[PDB]
């Protein structure tokens, strides 16, 4: 399809390797195609006389062209294995970042396995058309023709016959490209029954081993292998009869090609020197106009995989255009207008609905009432992650789309009760999102979210790593660390989320008691009625809707 | 030493028969450029004497017979190859389940690794057996070609190894890099909310650029050794062509051999080049299917009573239960419980603390870890298998039922199917068919694979059906009554109870059930792995036992 | 059985 021509666009970056392994490809097949026509003249030469020099330099020349065909060879695979490389390592770049562009929803759905093999593995069958396919195909094609050339130079009478026969052998190899395939599949089939045979068993043993009932257990597999035994036995007999008809029908040329030959050698235009180079012309003919056949079925399966990664590449995203303002200070006073969401996935089913309320810089503000959890999303509608289907949010009496996306987080942050961390060094983790941030300043978020008194435990302090989704680290541990990512940023409206799973009043108070809860707004929600204590104003949360 | 050829045993002919086949073949083949020489020698000698159709025709009936008796050779073989192939997968298969119940990737493997074998191999037989009678028919030509033939193979041989270790380093390599930069995409996305909360998104997209620079230095080695590794094999193809034709040149002027003679030398050379590289290409395949398939010999060398009922009497003496994880994972001791027909009883205590093993124990799925038990007076292996576990059955602790219809999902195990109608009959007498009917067949409706028809208010009625179907004299249950709805349960176990089989038959279901609470007839709970409690829950109660103590 | 590409 035209999606060839997007595919083809990407790589024009790359010219400087494309043009220069391109003529090496033409210098290649052209001190191929030469050595055959070179043996033959040495053979020719070598009967009837005994000349040195027409010995001596038919070989050279014939040394010397395949030796620059050789030679050619290896630059042009070399370049473009180069090329392949550069292809790859510039869509997993641009991949991955549209697929960062995207909005959270799309996440919800997709499921990281589907996009890791999209990204990690399929990209790298977009770099196989262009460096691999394409080549294969002009080598053969450029070589099949220009071999007829010198077909057409030995003997016009003896190439015809090379003409009829051919078109027999595509004709055999393309049933067997489908037939063999189609078979295949019934294989398949039947093997990715046995492995749920196998699936089934493995899941439920204890029920099995109630009884002496691995008996059936047997006999489930054995009839199941049993069809894949006799749907193997078909195809290979078929490729086995396949190989038979293909080989016989090389004497079909060879046995009527000696008898031309043979017939014109005695009458004439036809030497044994001239004949071997149509020999070992002949072989090679058949060897490469099936491979151009054959490449054909990988044209379609790299373009077809095309479809797969440009999808994603041309998701538009559905997020509102991106904020511009961005005041100098922030009162840090949030209000609540009608307000109502529902998951896109999930549509139809407001969590929250028409809810109006409004924060304070100086005072506390407490969420409660179970909900089903569904309070979670007020975390979420605050920081412009989702957006309001109803009604509209105002941060400091302006619509929070308008705040620059870049600003707007360096004031409102938020900190879950899945404290969530990311491979790499401590100090890496606590200043995580800042463009730079300086060691003195982690050490007063440190002391300030009483996470330093721990990490100083940890080989070099600050800079010790941490395993990947932090697995080296304890959950008490983890949950300090998230504390103190969100008091590095100096933020003017706080998110906690169930700050009582580990964190104790005390602990939570010195949050609450910092200059970003001092005298900026703080959100806390929880189940307990701890959070009574302290919070200025206090909101229930039943069946989505405040009281 | 090596075990990979204990297969072979059982079909040892029909291979013998298939190397005959192979050879024959083989020499058949090679008439095709033999004679090649022969005609062109004759007309350039001498006139059109008639002795090329003679000569040609030897030359079609001896590769007729090639092709024919290579597709009766192959085909001997790979059919052949699948019936041990079949075997090979139900005895390993058929190890693997005889284990204990403390798991499917040990046969794929398997499946992937004898394909991988069983081909390459049918390959290594015929190129060796077909570059061996090259080698005897070639030496037959000229005994000077020939010496310098094998002379310059092992350059072929050893060179393209040499520079192919340096490739396939490199390769590893990039692929391995290559990953883990793959890896560290997966991570961002996996966790995107808390990305694009701190407006990480561009940090991010920085963070992955760096980890493919360092990769992007990597290919530029990766492309220099291409030519290297190309230029190798390309040269050395080439350097034995001319080499020969060369040395053929200064033999046949020196009157030794006939141009004709060269000419088969020719095309005999360039035959060889296709058959060593061929053979060597899959040396690498086969050693790695034969060593990784190794591992699998490891799993593969890894009574009188025939009881259609039991008799009812239990009893234990000092028996002892423990996890399969270690001897250390004890979790029950000093056991002394016994049963007889017609007793009904319930069982609670600690999560883990050996109830789970006793009730395994008492179906003999696992030898008990210390004292002794019995079972109708004799021991528990003291009947066959499968009419031992005919003898009792009991309800797992996670209910559910295999992929078939309740008309027959019932049936396992049995030696005799009971009718789909008494099967529906059965499932009617546990409640089952209210919501079996609703099936798109009733009960001749196929249920979906691992219990999946159906939730767990379903699925315990199935477990209580399939029960049922046996009707056995001893019966059992762990953890039912939290699989459906509690008065449902509590009903079938009033049921069961208010049936005849309370005296031709006995139970003791290890549950919190308050039906079979108030009704056992006796009861024993264990605590911290030993018996510290028992009785029904009023009488306990009313005797200031645990279950008077648990009213706090 | 013979022989039945990955070559650039």
């Amino acid at each position: 399809k035209v999606l060839m021509w997007r595919l083809l666009k990407l790589s024009r970056p790359d010219l400087p390797l494309l043009v220069a392994a391109f003529f090496f490809l033409v210098l290649a097949v052209l001190g191929e195609t030469l050595i055959p026509h070179y043996s033959g003249r040495v053979i020719d030469i070598l009967g009837g006389d005994f000349d040195p020099h027409a010995f001596a330099s038919a070989i050279f020349f014939m040394c010397l062209f395949s030796f620059g065909s050789s030679l050619s060879a290896g630059c042009r695979g070399g370049c473009f294995t180069y090329t392949m490389s550069r292809i790859n390592l510039r869509i997993r770049e641009q991949l991955f970042s549209s697929l960062l562009r995207q909005d959270l929803g799309f996440f919800q759905e997709t499921k990281t396995g589907e996009l890791n093999s999209r990204l990690s593995s399929d990209t790298t069958l977009m770099s196989n058309w262009l460096p691999l396919n394409a080549n294969v195909l002009l080598r053969s094609l450029v070589k099949v023709v220009g071999l007829y050339g010198f077909m057409l130079s030995i003997s016009p009478r003896l190439t015809l016959l090379s003409l009829l026969h051919m078109p027999f052998t595509i004709a055999a190899e393309k049933v067997y490209n489908t037939r063999h395939q189609e078979v295949l599949r019934e294989i398949q089939d039947a093997v990715a029954r046995a492995g749920q045979v196998v699936r089934e068993a493995v899941g439920g043993l204890q029920t099995v081993r109630s009884f002496g009932a691995e008996e059936h257990e047997v006999c489930r597999y054995k009839e199941a292998l049993e069809q894949c035994r006799q749907l193997y036995w078909r195809r290979d007999l078929e490729r086995a009869l396949y190989l038979l008809v293909r080989r016989v029908l090389h004497l079909g040329v060879q046995m009527l090609m000696l008898s031309c030959g043979l017939q014109q050698m005695q009458d004439g235009e036809l030497t044994q020197g001239s004949l071997l180079s149509f020999m070992i012309y002949q072989e090679s003919v058949g060897s490469y106009v099936q491979t151009l056949v054959y490449i054909y079925g990988d044209m379609l399966s790299n373009v077809g995989a095309a479809e797969k990664v440009f999808s994603y590449m041309d998701r538009q995203p559905n997020l509102p255009s991106p904020g511009t303002l961005a005041p100098t200070t922030l009162q840090g006073v949030v209000k609540f207008q009608d307000v109502s969401f529902a998951y896109p996935n999930r549509p139809d089913r407001p969590v929250l609905k028409g809810l109006t309320f409004t924060l304070r810089p100086g005072e506390v503000t407490a969420l409660v009432g179970p909900n089903g959890s569904g309070k979670s999303t007020v975390a979420a509608l605050l920081q412009n992650l989702y957006q309001p289907t109803g009604g509209q949010v105002l941060l400091d009496e302006k619509p929070i789309s308008q705040y620059e996306h870049c600003y707007l987080h360096s004031q409102v942050v938020s900190v879950g009760q899945e404290p969530v961390l990311f491979s790499g060094s401590v100090r890496n983790n606590i200043a995580y999102g800042l463009q730079s941030c300086e060691d003195d300043k982690v050490m007063a978020a440190a002391q300030a979210a009483h996470a330093d008194d721990f990490i100083q435990e940890m080989e070099h302090g600050i800079y010790t790593d941490v395993g990947e989704k932090g697995s080296q680290l304890a959950a008490g541990q983890k949950q300090r660390l998230a504390i103190a990512r969100a008091l590095v940023r100096d933020p003017r409206v706080l998110i906690l989320d169930e700050a009582t799973s580990a964190l104790d009043v005390q602990c939570e108070q010195a949050l609450q008691d910092w200059n970003s809860r001092g005298d900026r707004t703080v959100l806390v929600i929880a189940h307990r009625l701890q959070t009574v204590q302290r919070a200025h104003q206090i909101l229930v949360l039943q069946e989505g809707k405040l009281q | 030493v090596r075990r990979l050829l204990g297969c072979l045993g059982s079909e040892t002919r029909r291979l013998s028969l298939f190397l005959v086949l192979v050879v024959l073949s083989s020499l058949g083949e090679m008439a095709i450029p033999f004679f090649t020489g022969r005609l062109t020698d004759w007309i350039l000698q001498d006139g059109s004497a008639d002795t090329f159709t003679r000569n040609l025709t030897l030359m079609s009936i001896l590769t007729i017979a090639s092709a024919v008796l290579e597709f009766v050779g192959d085909g001997i073989y790979n059919n052949t190859m699948g019936h041990v192939h079949s075997h090979l997968q139900g005895e390993v298969f058929g190890a693997v389940l005889r284990q204990e119940t403390e798991m499917s990737r040990v046969t794929e493997d398997t499946s992937t690794l004898s394909d991988s074998l069983s081909e390459n191999l049918s390959l290594f037989l015929w190129y060796l057996v077909r570059g061996l009678c090259l080698l005897g028919i070639m030496l037959w030509g000229s005994v000077s070609l020939t010496m310098v033939t094998l002379i310059t193979l092992p350059l072929l041989f050893l060179l393209p190894k040499k520079v192919g270790k340096w490739y396939q380093l490199l390769e590893v390599q990039v692929r391995e890099s290559l990953a883990k930069s793959s890896q560290v995409a997966i991570e961002a996305l996996s966790a995107m909310p808390t990305v694009r909360s701190f407006a990480n998104e561009e940090g991010e997209a920085q963070k992955f650029r760096e980890k493919l620079q360092e990769i992007k230095t990597l290919n530029q080695k990766e492309a220099v050794a291409y030519a290297v590794n190309s230029w190798t094999t390309s040269i050395s193809g080439m350097l034995l062509k001319v080499g020969i034709l060369y040395i053929g040149g200064q033999l046949v002027t020196s009157g030794a051999v006939s141009s004709g003679n060269l000419v088969t030398f020719v095309l005999y050379q360039m035959q060889f080049t296709q058959a060593v590289e061929v053979l060597l290409s899959i040396y690498p395949r086969v050693q790695k299917a034969v060593g990784s398939s190794e591992k699998i010999f490891e799993y593969l060398d890894r009574g009188l009573l025939t009881p259609l009922h039991l008799e009812g009497l239990v009893q234990f003496q000092d028996v002892s239960f423990a996890y399969p994880n270690r001897p250390d994972v004890l979790v029950l001791q000093g056991l002394t419980f016994t049963l007889r027909p017609g007793e009904v009883t319930a069982l609670v205590g600690p999560n883990g603390s050996g109830k789970s093993t006793v009730a395994a124990l008492l179906q003999n799925l696992y030898q008990p870890t210390g004292g002794q038990l019995l079972l109708d007076g004799k021991p528990l292996p003291q009947y066959e298998h499968r009419y031992l576990h005919r003898q009792v059955a009991a309800v797992g602790q996670e209910p559910q039922v295999f992929g078939r219809s309740l008309q027959e999902n019932i049936a396992y195990g049995l030696t005799q199917k009971p009718t789909m109608e008494e099967i529906t009959a059965a499932a009617v007498k546990s409640g089952a068919h209210s919501f079996i009917s609703g099936l798109p067949q009733g009960y001749d409706t196929e249920v979906d694979e691992a219990g999946s028809q159906l939730s767990g208010g379903q699925r315990q009625a199935v477990a209580l059906a399939r029960a049922l179907i046996r009707k056995p004299c001893v019966l059992i249950l762990d953890d039912a009554t939290s699989a459906l709805d509690a008065n449902s349960q509590l009903q079938v176990e009033q049921l069961l109870y208010e049936s005849p089989e309370r005296y031709s038959r006995s139970v003791l279901l290890i549950t919190q059930h308050l039906s079979l609470v108030e009704q056992a007839d006796h009861i024993l709970f264990l605590e911290g792995g030993a018996i510290r409690e028992g009785g029904t829950h009023q009488q306990l109660m009313e005797k200031k036992g645990c279950y008077w103590a648990m009213v706090q | 059985l013979p022989a039945v590409e990955q070559e650039y």
